[PDB]
Formats: C-alpha cells, structure tokens, sequence
C-alpha cells in the first residue's frame, strides 16, 4: 500500500484560496466543495 | 459503546489510546482487516 496517500489527502483537505478564480476554495470534513455558487432560475413564458 | 478507529493517520495525536482505554469488557470484537489489526494489536500491546 501507500503510507503518504492518506497524508496527501490530509494536505489536500487543508487548502485555502480566498482569492481564487472560482471564489473561495475550502474543503469540509468529508472532502467536498464549500461555498457553492448556484443560481435560482424560474420558468417564465417557456423561457428560463 | 461501539467505537470507531481511524487508520489513515498514525497514533500521534493521542486519540486511539483515549478511545481504547474505555474498554473494560471480558470480550471484544474486532471488525477490520489484517494490516489494521496488526496496528490495533500493536498499540493495544503497549497500552494494556
């Protein structure tokens, strides 16, 4: 197996980029993307 | 109490011993693999 694997995941999880291109890169306790950027749409006259 | 152990990081922050020190039962079940059981028995062999 690999011993640095889980350590590499630990280093990747502790990553902060407040001035990134997408916005603010930050990982949570499970390894996902925090501060999601969505857009609430609504269907009006057969158009979004 | 059904406890859970983490094998991704080695016992360096004093947590596995704190989770295994509260086991005062005459029989304990171990549900994990081999390379993990060698480490659990390795730390438990030093703790008691």
């Amino acid at each position: 197996i690999w011993k640095t694997g889980p350590l590499f995941k630990r280093v990747l999880m502790s990553s902060k980029y407040p001035d990134g291109v997408t916005g603010r890169i930050e990982f949570n306790e499970d390894g996902d993307r925090k501060f999601a950027q969505y857009s609430i749409m609504n269907l009006q006259n057969r158009k979004l | 109490e059904v406890i859970h152990l983490d094998m991704s990081l080695d016992d360096i922050d004093s947590k596995i011993q704190n989770q295994l020190k509260k086991l005062q039962s005459p029989v304990i079940l171990l549900y994990c693999t081999k390379e993990e059981a060698t480490y659990i028995f390795e730390v438990a062999h030093s703790v008691g």
